[PDB]
């Protein structure tokens, strides 16, 4: 590729999900356009579930520094990702990072483990 | 350097060109008649001589060496955390000056550094004619050193503001800040021993480290002659004990530790000494783990009967407490197996976590509290009722313990999420009995009554929220009936909107008639609501009306099935509830047999609903990365999915060397 | 304290509120245009300070830093090993005193530390006219190292004394040991900087750290906390994509070889420094294991595609030949997986192989009497030696590092078992030439010549001896007869014990005239000879007549086991003869079924003789690794067997770090 950051930019391979910090502007199929959307991943393979339950990761999604209430079913488009310590328009770069990960969520800004 | 004093209180001969004296001190103190010989005024310094080498633990000699324990005691109430004895010594009427520098001690461990820095100041004027400068030299140091404390203490509460310490302000006026930088300007401590009378110089040359700007150079340079040259003494096989260098090393922690709160120096609160006790009792228990499993290649597997060679107590629990991060634990956590540590001496690990609870609790169920000792205390005790799951607890200390850590523990260090992680972590050698879940019910409640503001909601960095409690409490009684929680839901109407959505987590905790009336506002229709129905609202069962609108929907994504190959669109941005419903079907929750007249859409979906009819050169082998132990157990019981997926793990543990892919394919798949 | 200056050449300003003066100093350097409004006076102090940082490496700010290229070179005959460079240094004519301190510090690299001593000495005599006073004070540290250098000698060599070399011996006479100890028993090296003027303090401040170990102190702590960060990032599998996070170790690393190498301290002898440098590189070689074997998923890195890795060069080979032991490269090379690091300039780690093939043959054929020589170089020469594995030699080069490994290297150190391991080690990258086996045809006709007499017999440690060079051969030469030692074994009398015995170990080198000649003479009577006869293609398959002489052993044996019982001890043999009857018994090479009755004497015999009633209890994991493609894959057929070395390889997948229980378990059981 060309001269990224890529400097945070992490692999973790436990659950297959790069980690660098950055933010979304998302748009649903046809809900709403969101501003300075961003991800963060929760590990917990031991956890107290429901019958229905099958996940060892779970998503917040997060809109402004608060949590985003789902409500709809959650389709994404990733509009324009922007990265925010180095102030570069990362939008290309995070679409074609996404289906050579085949996995929900690829990009997020934290994974925490074991919660 | 006549003799070596070795720490385990022996004594060996090294340079004594001259008279044994020290081999023959110890012939006057094995005999009895023979020390009656000596004179009057020399023999009441021979009482003397034995008191001190008896409090100091210097035995015998190393030649006639006995079978002694040795064991450590610290007898100092800021190393036990006696807070309400430290501050009940505060407010009495001093009598020497060396009662005032046990006092400037205590007040620079309860926080209070201005009166700290005063009272050094005044023994400093009391004590030039002293005929001895100790207290004298080391209140000169102890006052620079906390005059280092509050110069970089009030860099750090103006690098974080109000968001963190939460006064909003900082503990120390212009009155006092500007004082302090008037008089300690150019204040060279390393002066100070070179400054000091001639016959302080010859009496205590050994105080002169404490005016250096970093001691304890040769014990972490001594940690190398810990932990990886044991890479070689395995050749030949090492022990247990025998003063081993995993013995050497401990007792000269205890050491340190001993010097600097029997003498009540203040350089016990910095970054060095800090990083010595971490550097130390890390690479103590990392050894221990080599030891363990060279000794059950070269041995057996029960050839070891102990659990670990590492053995626990009180004072290696106050240490690691005290010293050690939550991210530092974290290593010890999976560069060891505490659970194979067993810990002794339970009764005072009790004590000490039953009063750090009693000081959480007063701490904060008050308006009093400082900003300087809650940022010292409040990493401790995290520390603590962290590394508390390795210890059995009684039933009335527990209890004392979940009170602090759900009520009374603030929320700027534990959130949430952060406090169901570290109550979990208590049920595990511990379980939940019918008092501490009446704790648990208190939270729930008082979490309830917090939630109808509509401007409140709960700020959690793990993902762990108030249906993670709820989920705690099933999980040990299953049948259980939240009185106050189903007195709030029935006597609830649509006028709070976001306590609704409050109670829509704890379903399971409520009576039948709160499930009635509760289940008043769940309007499912669309699979819109089917799927956060299943998920968040708790359903937990399956109707075939709830099942009617998912064959619609798999029949619409049929009917869009024709457009899906003559449009090109193929893109399933999680626009799938796809892979999720044939993982309904395989778990015996769907029980339809019309699902599999519908597997051709998606390959995760065409994987579960239809196992024997597979293309198993279709399988993504990170799908097992987003299964539970719940899912990937049920992978190891169908027969015919069983072998081909082991084919896919060890061509990812052959040709990668992925730790995660290994993990699953041993604790489930053989 | 003005300005951090970090180990990649960037500049961080810290602890500093006035003029900045290296901000200045760096906008001189980029610009010609700032220079010549210099004073002359000024301007010459310029090129110098210019030369000072472009050969140190302070290269430019932080902010304005761009590459960080920067390779490294120690200029130092000590380093590089050139031993014979050094006795030609020392035999040229004295110029200066700059010129004798580097000259004392090449006598004591070569183990003359009588003599260097009394270099050290002549310096401190001349030194003070020179008006620096830093080849004086650094000599007066060196002289001091190497009289604690010999003062644990002659408490080694006059206590040691027989099993170290020879009988006891002294390098040092008694007039020699008598008097350094009466010329510097004042001497306190905690007062060496103290006792010195102030010009030469604030000038060399940096240099009091020399007296003692806090000159590795702010390494130590560095090395302590980016292991935990590493190990921490590699018990999550997470794969940061920019620079390495060990970079810091590294360059940290040869700062220090550089500084103590090029200012000739005695400092790179200590125990203290060695294990410094082994950590760091068991670091970074556990991270490059980590970082070849990883997985993206994702058709390779895009933007991360032209990362490079970690590679062996010249610097790294000597690193870890000087500095591990063979125990710290043992558990290296289980951990780890050496044979997949490339390693580059194999055409100078020639010269560093071939020179110390050439200074163990300058030692060990005339008069190499410098027993103090011998003593650590003999430590660099068994670890470069053994880690030549894993470099590719020239057949003019691999001649002469065999030659010397097999006569030259003494018994004391290597004796006949790990002498061929070494030996095997160097045929895995080098296909044996055919001038290497008339190296070991002339080893094998020399311990013939060895065995006239009927007291002399092989010790080894491994339960390796002369048979093993002769399978080499006839692994590499399928079709090789030796001319030399069929002209021994053509001459063969009754009264020719030791030899006869010798010759049949080795019968398949032999000639074809000969083999009758021996064999002939006698055969077998003994079942140390039948051991010995099935390796040696003699015996094709079991015949009754040898049984009996088994069953005859185990019977001895049980005899021997009843009177065992009172005693109450347990004594093996050198090989045990004891676990090779039951991999003959379950490989069903035995057809006998009357050795049942011999169960309950040996814990390996009971696993293979009955796998169906063996308790589990006392299965050693260690003897998996001993066994080859058949008899483990056998191992896996038995149902008895192979549900319970699962759960033994499976803890010691998890458990250990041998990567063997991974190859075994995967190939073989799952």
């Amino acid at each position: 590729k060309d001269t990224g950051a890529t400097h945070d930019l992490v692999y973790h391979s436990k659950i297959n999900t790069f980690v660098w910090d950055v933010e979304f502007d998302i748009v649903l199929s046809d809900s709403k356009e969101l501003n300075k959307c961003y991800f963060v991943k929760c590990f917990n393979p031991y956890r107290i579930n429901g019958k229905c339950d099958f996940a060892v990761s779970s998503i917040d999604i997060f809109s402004e520094g608060k949590r985003l209430l789902i409500e709809n079913e959650f389709n994404f488009k990733i509009t324009k990702a922007v990265h925010v310590a180095t102030s570069k328009d990362v939008t290309e770069i995070v679409l074609h990072l996404s289906e050579r990960i085949s996995s929900p969520f690829p990009i997020v800004k934290e994974v925490v483990y074991l919660d | 350097y006549d003799y070596h004093f070795e720490v385990n209180g022996t004594v060996v001969r090294h340079k004594n060109k001259g008279f044994g004296y020290m081999e023959r001190f110890f012939e006057l103190k094995e005999s009895c008649d023979e020390r009656s010989k000596l004179s009057k005024k020399q023999y009441e310094r021979f009482n003397a001589l034995f008191n001190f080498f008896e409090k100091n633990g210097v035995i015998c000699m190393a030649k006639d060496a006995g079978t002694l324990n040795t064991s450590i005691e610290i007898n100092s109430l800021a190393y036990h955390g006696k807070y309400d004895v430290m501050k009940k010594f505060i407010e009495e009427q001093s009598v020497s000056i060396e009662d005032d520098y046990k006092k400037a001690f205590f007040l620079a461990c309860l926080g209070r550094w201005e009166e700290s820095y005063d009272l050094y100041s005044n023994i400093i004027l009391n004590s030039i004619d002293e005929s001895n400068g100790c207290v004298y030299y080391l209140s000169q140091i102890n006052r620079y050193r906390i005059y280092q404390s509050i110069t970089q203490a009030v860099t750090q509460f103006n690098g974080l503001g109000l968001l963190t310490f939460g006064r909003h302000y900082k503990p120390f006026t212009d009155e006092f800040l500007a004082r302090i930088e008037r008089e300690m300007t150019n204040f060279n401590i390393d002066d100070l021993f070179n400054g000091m009378p001639f016959e302080f110089q010859k009496k205590y040359k050994i105080l002169e480290f404490l005016s250096d700007n970093q001691f304890l150079y040769d014990d972490t340079v001594k940690l190398f002659e810990l932990t990886n040259k044991v890479r070689s003494e395995m050749s030949e096989g090492s022990y247990s004990f025998g003063m081993s260098s995993d013995i050497v090393v401990l007792l000269r922690l205890y050491d340190n530790l001993r010097f600097l709160y029997e003498n009540c120096l203040w350089s016990v609160s910095f970054h060095e000494f800090h990083q010595y006790i971490r550097n130390s009792m890390s690479l103590l228990i990392e050894k221990a783990e080599y030891e363990r499993t060279r000794d059950i290649d070269e041995l057996g597997f029960s050839f070891f009967g102990k659990k670990s060679g590492f053995f626990m107590e009180y004072y290696d629990f106050v240490n690691i407490s005290r010293h050690f991060k939550i991210d530092d634990i974290k290593n010890l956590e999976r560069s060891c197996s505490i659970d194979k540590i067993r810990f002794g001496e339970q009764e005072k690990i009790e004590e000490y976590l039953v009063g750090i609870a009693e000081e959480i609790t007063k701490q904060f169920s008050a308006n009093g509290m400082n900003v300087v000792f809650y940022t010292q205390f409040i990493s401790e005790a995290k520390a603590a009722l962290y590394f508390a799951k390795y210890v059995k607890l009684s039933e009335e200390g527990l209890g004392k313990i979940v009170k602090a850590l759900l009520f009374y523990f603030p929320e700027r260090d534990l959130d949430i999420g952060k406090r169901y992680v570290w109550l979990e972590r208590l049920t595990k050698c511990n379980e939940l009995p019918k008092s501490i879940i009446s704790i648990i019910d208190d939270f729930l409640v008082l979490q309830a009554e917090k939630h109808i503001d509509q401007n409140y909601s709960e700020v959690s960095s793990n993902g762990l929220y108030s249906r993670d409690y709820g989920a705690l409490i099933k999980h040990f009684e299953k049948n259980f009936i939240s009185k106050r929680l189903s007195e709030i839901t029935l006597c609830l109407t649509q006028d709070k909107q976001k306590q609704i959505d409050f109670l829509f987590k704890l379903l399971p905790l409520l009576s039948t008639n709160a499930k009635s009336h509760l289940l008043s506002f769940k309007s499912v229709e669309n699979i819109n609501d089917l799927m956060n129905g299943i998920r968040i609202g708790l359903i937990d069962e399956f109707t075939p009306e709830h099942e009617e609108l998912i064959i619609e929907y798999l029949e619409t994504r049929k009917v869009n099935y024709i457009v899906e190959k003559e449009k090109g669109i193929q893109t399933f941005s999680s626009n799938d509830y796809m892979s999720t419903f044939g993982i309904w079907y395989f778990l015996e929750e769907i029980n339809n047999s019309k699902m599999e007249e519908f597997i051709g859409m998606d390959d995760q979906y065409d994987f579960f609903v239809d196992p024997e009819n597979f293309d198993y050169k279709k399988f993504i082998p990170s799908w097992l990365k987003n299964y539970n132990d719940k899912l990937l157990g049920k992978i190891a019981g169908n027969k015919h999915m069983k072998h081909h997926v082991i084919e896919v793990l060890k061509e990812r543990v052959k040709n990668s060397n992925d730790k995660r892919y290994l993990e699953i394919l041993m604790n489930y798949f053989i």
